[PDB]
């Protein structure tokens, strides 16, 4: 697994949170964490935390 | 969420001031626990000879955010660390900028 | 007799 998209539009709920929409795709970078991820947005290139849910591998059914 | 390098724990309010004296240092930070309140935390900055102590706390969501004066907007961040690179940064809002983490 | 001051964020 290396890519994922975004199944849903989202707002940054803090500061350090990335706002994205739906379709976009990222890299993610910790997925350590339970339900909070750091990631990077290959539309921007911005890093930052998004909704573990809100996102799904990109070879997605 | 709170497993940084200047967490102290449950010191008490005199001995983080000891410490920030000692490096003799503006800007000299730690963080360690409220004397009386569960859950909230305190962040200690040395400036001019005195302990400047913000009040820091999570929401519902989870979210920390550090004590604002009123009418201006608090800020949010999901992990603590990154209230504290936040506030590394000049003229964001605090006495002096964070600058020597005394480390546990 | 305490050096500690409770401060608020300002910006």
């Amino acid at each position: 697994v290396t890519l994922f998209v975004a199944l849903y539009d989202y707002e940054a709920r803090t500061e350090d949170d990335l706002s994205f929409h739906k379709g976009e795709k990222f890299q993610i970078l910790n997925s350590s964490e339970g339900d909070w991820w750091e990631a990077r947005s290959l539309t921007t290139g911005e890093t930052g935390y998004i909704p573990s849910n809100y996102v799904a591998p990109v070879d997605s059914i | 969420m709170d497993a940084v390098a200047v967490y102290h724990g449950k010191i008490s309010r005199e001995t983080g001031e000891k410490l920030l004296l000692a490096t003799g240092l503006d800007g000299s930070y730690l963080l360690r626990d409220s004397e009386s309140v569960p859950g909230v935390y305190c962040l200690c900055v040395l400036y001019h000879g005195y302990i400047y102590t913000y009040r820091v706390s999570q929401t519902e969501t989870g979210s920390w955010s550090a004590e604002t004066a009123p009418g201006v907007h608090k800020r949010y961040f999901r992990k603590i660390k990154n209230l504290i690179s936040a506030f590394q940064k000049p003229d964001q809002g605090i006495v002096i900028p964070l600058q020597y983490p005394v480390e546990k | 007799k305490s050096l500690t001051i409770y401060a608020q964020v300002q910006k």
